[PDB]
């Protein structure tokens, strides 16, 4: 007769420091490298169709690099909640910010095709800027620090804003991908990367909804090892985005030249 | 950490092979149990719904 | 017979360059001036109640004096749509900006008055710049340039654009001060002096949408005259409001201190 | 510049003394006219809506 508790694997925690500090710092350093690489139109980069929306998706990165490091753990106590607030807000909005970029121009690529839109193109970029700031309400008001590392906040006063917070992940991270894959090799540009990189997060965003309400239920240790070795299995494959998105965009840019 | 017990059993325990108490955290867990820690060092999670873990918890010294 | 047809006053135009660009670097000067000494603790500053929301406004204030000039008459050709777009964007996304912030520290004070909260701060901040950014899409979808002025736009579509912009401007310029006043002084704290900056620019607003759409009529020449002085004054008063505003705040924070 | 006229009439006009020819924009202004400017420094607005005018329009060298 065991009937030993459960222990989590418990992998991104303190002695995975380098991956976040030295991949924020790698993330940062490419993603202004390719800011400045359009920011100086010396080497023949203004000739690319509808290059902002590639800046602003490259700005974008650079926002998530920068700020990867002030949620990440390794780090001592004297984390406020509201620094962790910051990090969960701009970090999330940035992910939200590039896929909307994304979904904006994979179904206006033709409206992108009559050149340079000013009034398009700018209310298209700062409306969506507007709503990716407007959607990470609920994940930065669900924001806390436990002990000062950051964790999302699962609690009866915040069950609404982690909902909405859940659904609109889900919808954004992988029912807009897909939904833009609907129609029922592949044919569409090969910047599904972005969304590639994005699903773990929002496929099992919803099981740790489901688990953190107590509507469903767990079988056993097993059970619970998988999902949350799945979890920080999923926050890697997002975290190293920093790094992933500006090489794709270079690559996209360099191709279709 | 994420301590959980998904197969908490309410036997009876002996008195004096423990050596400290804990409670849980339910993050993640499904239901509830409570976590002892006995002399030999080997850590234990039970149901807490039993009359026999409630004397025990009652016989607890927890200060 | 006279019969001589009305030739517009036409105040604001080229002749009147300083009160655009002396007004745009006095603005500026003064808005990064009451923000840099925020910025360094040394001046006593900290212990402001609710100070974000001061810098907010400063921040505000600031951006509106940038956008000052770039839109302004007596300038020649050589702008495009691009920038009398974005100079439309950002001034109303400014103004609308400003005036929420106020309706947040009036109707939340409250809320502020548990001190700095870092959720609360932090999402109504970023919800309310979202919210602005998103409003100021029909006048940045709606603007343009004839020779190289920026003016608004009233086509025989772009009529519901701009009816929908003209009733956000209606709205949140003059509703939405006289409806924080419409308990029906002791309360109305010296900062709504903003919106006395803006409700010209809102009932003139008005007036011209209704004059625009055709459904208004003008009966007499003086009616023109008198709707073209007033247009040109509110607008003269709503470019005020660069200045006005960081002396506003400089004045509350050393009276209420 | 931004020129309007509320009470246009529709009279006669001198064949000979006009000078060129002109359009008004109606941004503001209500019934749309027409704008005449004549050789002696005089600028008038006139009914579209008559004979004349349509007569004045064709007979115009605008050429």
């Amino acid at each position: 007769e065991a009937a030993a508790p459960c222990h989590s694997c418990n992998l991104l925690d303190d002695s995975a420091l380098p991956f976040f500090i030295l991949t924020s710092v790698l993330g940062i350093l490419a993603s202004s490298t390719v800011l400045f690489m359009l920011f100086r139109p010396l080497f023949r980069w203004q000739l690319c169709p509808g290059w902002p929306v590639l800046a602003q998706l490259a700005v974008g990165s650079a926002l998530f690099s920068i700020v990867v490091p002030v949620l990440a753990p390794g780090l001592g106590s004297t984390r406020s909640s509201a620094l962790c607030s910051l990090g969960y807000c701009v970090w999330y909005g940035s992910a939200f910010a590039q896929a909307l970029l994304l979904g904006c121009h994979a179904s206006l690529g033709h409206r992108l095709g009559a050149g340079q839109v000013p009034g398009l193109t700018l209310g298209l970029t700062v409306g969506i800027w507007g709503v990716a700031a407007l959607l990470t309400l609920p994940v930065t008001l669900a924001s806390g620090a436990s002990g000062g590392l950051c964790t999302l906040i699962y609690s009866t006063e915040l069950k609404a804003l982690q909902a909405t917070h859940t659904v609109a992940c889900l919808a954004i991270f992988v029912l807009l991908p897909l939904g833009l894959f609907g129609a029922k090799g592949p044919w569409m540009n090969i910047l599904w990367a972005w969304f590639i990189f994005w699903w773990p997060h929002g496929v099992v965003l919803g099981l740790d909804f489901l688990v953190r309400s107590k509507l469903l239920l767990l079988s056993t240790c097993l059970a619970q090892q998988a999902l949350d070795l799945l979890l920080n299995l999923a926050e890697a494959l997002a975290i190293l985005h920093c790094v992933a998105t500006p090489l794709l965009l270079a690559l996209f840019c360099h191709q279709a030249t | 950490s994420t301590t959980c017990c998904y197969r908490f059993i309410n036997k009876k325990i002996p008195k004096q092979r423990l050596e400290s108490y804990r409670r849980t955290t339910s993050s993640h867990c499904p239901r509830e149990a409570v976590i002892f820690k006995t002399k030999l060092d080997k850590e234990i999670c039970a149901d807490p719904t039993q009359k026999w873990v409630q004397d025990f918890m009652k016989h607890l010294d927890k200060k």
